[PDB]
C-alpha cells in the first residue's frame, strides 16, 4: 500500500531539490554511492569536506547552460556539502523502496 | 508580319533613329505560357543596335514602332524568329515567340 | 518530362463584410454598385510585374 | 482575354474603377474613369452569396469607395442601383477583413484559427408556422375580447408616460392620437383590427401547440385594475385602467412559449412584407420601399426583440390572470502538427497550449503516419484530450479531468523512459476519477510521437512549443524540477508545421483499399483492352455507399490554332479524332453513370452531384454600338447523363477532334444531339461519376473504330502514328480525395488597413516584398 509519509515526502520534495543549484549534480551521485555502503553521516561529511573542487565546470555541457540563465534571476560553503547530503540521503532511502 | 499591343502609354514624341542604341528590359516565353528567358533575373538591361543584324528580324520591327518609355507586348511567327531549326535546347522547331519588351533609355 | 522551377510572388486578397444573394422569397435587394480608387503602384518591384 | 475600352492600359495611380452587380439577369459589368468597358460575364450560378473584393501583391496602395458616411463616389451609379453600404445588417460593424485565414498575429505570438461560420442565401428567406389551418376555438372568444380590452390599456398607457394625449386627428408632433378613449369608443374597423390581432396571439400559441383552457373561475373576480393619478387623465375623460398583473408568474413553459410566439408573429410579418416587396436596407426609404429591420427575427437586434416580446409577455399573463391556463464534415475542423524531421523517440519533453476560446479542441501527442481525415482520437495513432468536456481520447473516450475555461494553458508532458503520459492545467496536475495520476501508460516507442491539435469551427488557439524559455508560464510550477525539457530547445529557427487543407484533389486508388479493386484486363482478338472496378464488400453488414468521382491520369491536348471494316491507311494517317468509350454492366442503373470529360480545375466532390451544379458562365464581347460579335461558354466538365439514354448492358463512346475543338457522344452506336465546343489550348480528361449499385459497376475501354485513331495515340508521342490500341503502365484510374496535408509558410504579407475618413473612405496597403520557389508538375497544370 502507498502511506501517508511517502507521499507527503513526494509532494515536499520538489522544494528541496529546487534548494540546492544544479552544478551540484555529481557530489549527489557521489553520496549517494557512498551511502550505498554504510558511510557514516559525518563520515560523508567531513569526506566530501575534501573533495569539493569535483563540483561541474561551468565549461561543459549545453546543458547546464540554459538551466543556469533559470536558477540565476530567482528573486534571492560547508552549507553546500550540508545541502547535498541532506538531499542525498533520502533520495537513497526513497530508492531502495522503488 | 507582327502584331503589336500596348501595355503602358510613352511619351509618344521620342522614336528611335538610325545611329542610336536601345536599351530594354525584356521578358520571353512560348505561345503556351512557358518562360524560357528575361533579362530581369539578371538585373542587367539589354543593349543592342538597329540596322547591324543583332537580334531577331521580330524584336528590331517591333521596337522600332515603340517610344520610349512605352512599354507594350510583341508577337513573332516562326518564320521571322528561328524557323524550322529553331534554339537546340531552348526553343522547339517551329515555335511562337511573345515579348514583354520596355524601353527605358535611348542613346 | 522533368519538373519545372521558378520564382514567384505571393498575393492575397481583402474584403468588406457585405453579403448579397438571390433566392424566392428573399428579402434583398437584386442591384448593387460600388468603386475602387487606386493611389500607387510599383510597375516592378522584383523580378515580375 | 483581351477586352476593349478607350486608353486600354493597366491600372496606374488616380485611376477609378466601379462594377455593378444585377442579379435579375446574372450580369457584371465594369467601367473606368466613366468610360464603359466592352465586355460583360453573363449567365453564371447563383448558390451562395456575393461580395466585393481586391487581390494584390506587394507594393500597392487602393481606398474602398461605398457612398454614404464613407467614401463617396466620383460618378453617380447608374438607375436602380443602390450603394453597398446599404446592405450592412443590423448586428454587424462594418470593417474590412481577410478571407478564410488559418493564422493571424498576437500579443505574444500568432494565434491558430478553426474554420469559420458563413451565412447562407437561403437564411433571408423567412419560415413561419401559418397555415391555412384555422381554430375559431368557440370556447376562447371571450378571453379574445378581453385581451384586447387589456392591451388597448397598456397600450395607451405606453403613449400616455411619453407624452400624448387625446386629440381627433393623430399629430405626431403635438403627440395627440385619436385612439386614446375608452376601447368601446374606438371606431368599428380599429376594435375589429384589435380583436384580429388578439385572435391572432390566441390562434399562434394553439399552432405553437399550446394547450389553453380554463383553470381557475375565480381568478376573474378577483382581478383588479391599476388606479393611475389624475395626470393620466385625457380631455375626453379616459383614463386607461390596465389589469393588475403583478401576482402573474410565467413557467418555464410558458416563457418558452412566449419566446416563440413573438419569433413567429415576426416572421409573419416579415413575410408578409416580402410579398408586398419590401426589401433590406441600412436606412429607411418609404418611397423605395425598404425599411431597416425587415429581417428574420433569428438575426436581429436585442432592443427590438425585447420591446415586441414583452406585449407578448403581458398578453400571456393577462391570460392567465383569466384563469385560463397554458403548458460539410470536412469543414468541420482543422488539423496543424509538427514537421516529421523533428520526431522523437527518447526523453521527456514539454510543451504548452492555450485556449482563447471555450469550444471544441484538442491536444496530445501523434505518430508520423497520421491521417488527415480522422478526427483525432479515434483510432490508435494519437493521445489527446479534450477540453470542452472533461475526457481523454484513445481508440474512443472516457472521462477525465474538468472543462477549462477562457484563458487557461494546458501542459503536455511525455517521458519515454517509463512510456507515460501526463496533462496539467493551469499549473496542476489533472486526476484521473480511478484515482491514477496518469493519463496513458504502456506505451510503446514504436517510430516515434509530435506535437498535435485541432481546432473546431470558430475557435482559436495558441501554441508554444518553448523556443523561448521565458515565455513559459508553467514550466517552472512542474516540469522543471521532474527532468522535463521544452521541446524546441536549442533550435536557431522556428520548427515548421504542417495542416490539413480541405481541397479535393485525385490520388491513384490505392492497391489495398478495403472497398474498392480495379483490374487490368489484356486486349484479344475480339475486345481492346480496359480496366474495370468492382466493389469488393456489396451486400455485406458493413458495405460503404457514396458518390464516386474518377478519371484517368493523362489528358489530351488540342492544337494551338483551329484551321479556318478494313482502313483506308491515308484517311486514317490525315486523320485528327480520337475515340474511347464507356461500359456499364446489368444490375447497375443508367441513372447513377455519368461520363464525360474533365478539365485540371475540377475540386466539386458533391454528395449530391446533378448536371444542374456544374459551374458555368459566359463571356461576351461586343462595340461601342453595342453589336455583339463574339459569346464563349466556360466550365470545368463536359459530361452527359445516363439515363438519357434509358437487363442488358450499356454502351456510350466520346469523341474528338483535336483540329476544330468540338464534342459528341454516341449511345449503342446512335448519335445524340449532345455537343460542346472549346478553345485552342485546353487540357481534358477522361472522367467517369457513378453511385454503385452492384458488384460489377464500370469498365473503360481503350477501343477505336472505322477511320477513327485510338487515343493512345494522342496520350503519347511516340505512338503518335500507330493505330494499335495500348495501354502502357504509367495509365491509370485517380479518384477524388477530400483532404490532404500542406505546409505552412514561413512568413506572411503585412497589410494596413484603417478608415480614412468620411469623404476618403477605407484603405489598403502592403509595402514589403515576398516571394518563393515553385516546383510545377506539367501534366496536371499545377505547383
Amino acid at each position: 500500500q502507498t502511506s501517508l509519509i511517502v507521499a507527503t515526502l513526494k509532494k515536499m520534495l520538489p522544494i528541496g531539490l529546487n534548494m540546492c543549484a544544479p552544478t551540484d549534480q555529481d557530489l549527489i551521485m557521489l553520496a549517494k554511492t557512498r551511502y550505498a555502503l554504510k558511510d557514516t553521516d559525518e563520515e560523508v561529511r567531513e569526506f566530501l569536506q575534501n573533495n569539493l573542487h569535483l563540483q561541474g565546470k561551468v565549461e561543459g555541457s549545453p546543458s547546464l547552460r540554459w538551466q543556469m540563465a533559470l536558477y540565476r534571476g530567482l528573486p534571492g560553503p560547508e552549507k553546500i556539502v550540508r545541502r547535498v547530503q541532506e538531499v542525498s540521503a533520502v533520495l537513497y532511502h526513497l530508492e531502495q523502496t522503488e | 508580319g507582327v502584331e503589336i499591343e500596348t501595355i503602358s502609354p510613352g511619351d509618344g514624341r521620342t522614336f528611335p533613329k538610325k545611329g542610336q542604341t536601345c536599351v530594354v528590359h525584356y521578358t520571353g516565353m512560348l505561345q503556351n505560357g512557358k518562360k524560357f528567358d528575361s533579362s530581369r533575373d539578371r538585373n542587367k538591361p539589354f543593349k543592342f543596335r538597329i540596322g547591324k543584324q543583332e537580334v531577331i528580324k521580330g524584336f528590331e520591327e517591333g521596337a522600332a514602332q515603340m517610344s520610349l518609355g512605352q512599354r507594350a507586348k510583341l508577337t513573332c511567327t516562326p518564320d521571322v524568329a528561328y524557323g524550322a531549326t529553331g534554339h537546340p535546347g531552348v526553343i522547339p522547331p517551329n515555335a511562337t515567340l511573345i515579348f514583354d519588351v520596355e524601353l527605358l533609355n535611348l542613346e | 518530362l522533368l519538373l519545372q522551377t521558378n520564382l514567384i510572388n505571393y498575393v492575397t486578397s481583402i474584403r468588406p463584410n457585405i453579403f448579397v444573394g438571390r433566392a424566392e422569397g428573399s428579402t434583398q435587394y437584386g442591384k448593387w454598385y460600388f468603386e475602387v480608387m487606386v493611389d500607387e503602384v510599383v510597375p516592378f518591384l522584383t523580378a515580375q510585374a | 482575354r483581351p477586352v476593349t475600352s478607350p486608353g486600354q492600359h493597366l491600372l496606374a495611380p488616380e485611376d477609378v474603377v466601379s462594377c455593378c452587380l444585377d442579379l435579375s439577369v446574372p450580369s457584371i459589368s465594369f467601367r473606368i474613369n466613366g468610360c464603359p468597358v466592352q465586355g460583360v460575364f453573363e449567365a453564371f450560378n447563383l448558390d451562395g452569396l456575393f461580395f466585393p473584393v481586391v487581390s494584390f501583391s506587394a507594393g500597392v496602395k487602393v481606398r474602398f469607395l461605398l457612398g454614404g458616411r464613407h467614401g463617396e463616389f466620383k460618378f453617380l451609379p447608374p438607375p436602380g442601383y443602390a450603394p453597398c453600404h446599404e446592405a450592412v445588417l443590423p448586428r454587424e460593424r462594418l470593417r474590412l477583413e481577410p478571407i478564410k485565414e488559418y493564422r493571424r498575429e498576437g500579443p505574444r505570438g500568432p494565434h491558430l484559427v478553426g474554420p469559420s461560420r458563413c451565412l447562407s442565401h437561403t437564411d433571408f428567406v423567412p419560415c413561419p408556422v401559418d397555415t391555412v389551418q384555422i381554430v375559431l376555438p368557440p370556447h376562447l372568444e371571450r378571453i379574445r375580447e378581453k385581451l384586447a380590452e387589456n392591451i388597448h390599456e397598456l397600450w395607451a398607457l405606453t403613449r400616455i408616460e411619453q407624452g400624448w394625449t387625446y386629440g381627433p386627428v393623430r399629430d405626431d408632433n403635438k403627440r395627440l392620437h385619436p385612439c386614446l378613449v375608452n376601447f368601446h369608443s374606438l371606431p368599428e374597423p380599429e376594435r375589429n383590427y384589435n380583436l384580429q390581432m388578439s385572435g391572432e396571439t390566441l390562434k399562434t400559441l394553439l399552432a405553437l401547440g399550446c394547450h389553453v383552457g380554463m383553470a381557475d373561475e375565480k381568478a376573474e373576480d378577483n382581478l383588479k385594475k391599476t388606479k393611475l393619478p389624475k395626470t393620466y387623465m385625457m380631455s375626453n375623460g379616459y383614463k386607461p385602467a390596465p389589469l393588475d398583473l403583478s401576482h402573474v408568474r410565467l413557467t418555464p413553459a410558458q416563457t418558452t412559449l412566449v419566446d416563440r410566439l413573438a419569433e413567429n408573429g415576426h416572421n409573419v410579418w416579415a413575410r408578409d412584407r416580402v410579398a408586398q416587396g419590401w426589401s433590406y436596407s441600412a436606412v429607411q426609404d418609404i418611397p423605395a420601399r425598404r425599411n431597416p429591420r425587415l429581417v428574420p427575427y433569428r438575426l436581429l437586434d436585442e432592443a427590438t426583440k425585447r420591446s415586441n416580446r414583452d406585449s407578448l409577455c403581458q398578453a400571456v399573463r393577462t391570460l392567465l390572470g383569466y384563469g385560463y391556463n397554458i403548458e460539410s464534415r470536412w469543414d468541420r475542423v482543422r488539423i496543424f502538427r509538427a514537421e516529421k524531421s523533428y520526431t522523437v523517440q527518447s526523453g521527456r519533453w514539454y510543451f504548452e497550449f492555450e485556449a482563447v476560446t471555450t469550444g471544441e479542441m484538442r491536444v496530445g501527442w501523434a505518430r508520423p503516419e497520421l491521417r488527415p481525415d480522422v478526427e483525432l482520437g479515434a483510432d490508435e495513432l494519437a493521445y489527446v484530450f479534450n477540453g470542452h468536456r472533461g475526457q481523454r481520447w484513445h481508440l474512443g473516450s472516457e472521462p477525465f479531468g474538468r472543462p477549462w475555461q477562457s484563458g487557461d494553458v494546458v501542459g503536455c508532458m511525455i517521458d519515454l523512459t517509463e512510456n507515460t503520459i501526463i496533462f496539467t492545467l493551469n499549473g496542476e496536475v489533472l486526476m484521473s476519477d480511478s484515482g491514477s495520476e496518469t493519463a496513458f501508460r504502456e506505451i510503446e516507442i514504436g517510430d516515434g510521437f509530435l506535437p498535435v491539435c485541432s481546432l473546431g469551427p470558430g475557435q482559436v488557439g495558441h501554441l508554444n512549443l518553448g523556443q523561448d524559455v521565458s515565455s513559459l508560464r508553467f514550466f517552472a510550477i512542474c516540469g522543471l524540477q521532474e527532468g522535463f525539457e521544452p521541446f524546441a530547445i536549442n533550435m536557431q529557427r522556428p520548427v515548421t508545421t504542417w495542416f490539413s487543407k480541405s481541397l479535393p484533389q485525385f490520388e491513384p486508388v490505392p492497391p489495398e483499399h478495403p472497398h474498392y479493386e480495379v483490374a487490368r484486363m489484356d486486349g484479344t482478338v475480339d475486345t481492346p483492352p480496359c480496366l474495370r472496378l468492382a466493389h469488393r464488400t456489396w451486400g455485406s453488414q458493413n458495405s460503404l455507399v457514396e458518390m464516386l468521382f474518377l478519371r484517368l491520369s493523362l489528358p489530351v491536348q488540342f492544337h494551338q490554332h483551329f484551321r479556318c471494316n478494313r482502313d483506308d491507311p491515308e484517311i486514317i494517317l490525315n486523320t485528327t479524332t480520337y475515340y474511347y468509350s464507356v461500359r456499364v454492366f446489368a444490375g447497375q442503373e443508367p441513372s447513377c453513370v455519368w461520363v464525360g470529360w474533365v478539365t485540371p480545375d475540377y475540386h466539386q466532390h458533391d454528395m449530391n452531384f446533378d448536371l444542374s451544379k456544374v459551374r458555368a458562365v459566359t463571356v461576351t464581347m461586343g462595340d461601342e454600338q453595342g453589336n455583339v460579335h463574339s459569346s464563349l461558354k466556360c466550365s470545368n466538365c463536359y459530361m452527359v447523363w445516363g439515363g438519357d439514354f434509358v437487363h442488358t448492358d450499356l454502351v456510350i463512346g466520346c469523341l474528338v477532334d483535336l483540329a476544330t475543338g468540338l464534342m459528341t457522344f454516341t449511345a449503342n452506336g446512335k448519335e445524340s444531339n449532345t455537343f460542346f465546343q472549346v478553345e485552342p489550348n485546353t487540357k481534358l480528361f477522361p472522367a467517369v461519376f457513378v453511385l454503385p449499385t452492384h458488384q460489377n459497376v464500370i469498365q473503360f475501354e481503350l477501343g477505336k473504330q472505322k477511320n477513327i485513331m485510338p487515343l493512345s495515340a494522342a496520350m503519347f508521342l511516340s505512338e503518335r502514328k500507330n493505330p494499335a490500341p495500348q495501354c502502357p503502365p504509367r495509365l491509370e484510374v485517380q479518384m477524388l480525395m477530400p483532404v490532404s496535408w500542406s505546409r505552412m509558410p514561413n512568413h506572411f504579407l503585412q497589410v494596413e488597413t484603417r478608415r480614412a475618413g468620411e469623404r476618403l473612405g477605407w484603405a489598403v496597403q502592403c509595402q514589403d516584398p515576398l516571394t518563393m520557389m515553385a516546383l510545377h508538375i506539367p501534366e496536371e497544370n499545377r505547383c
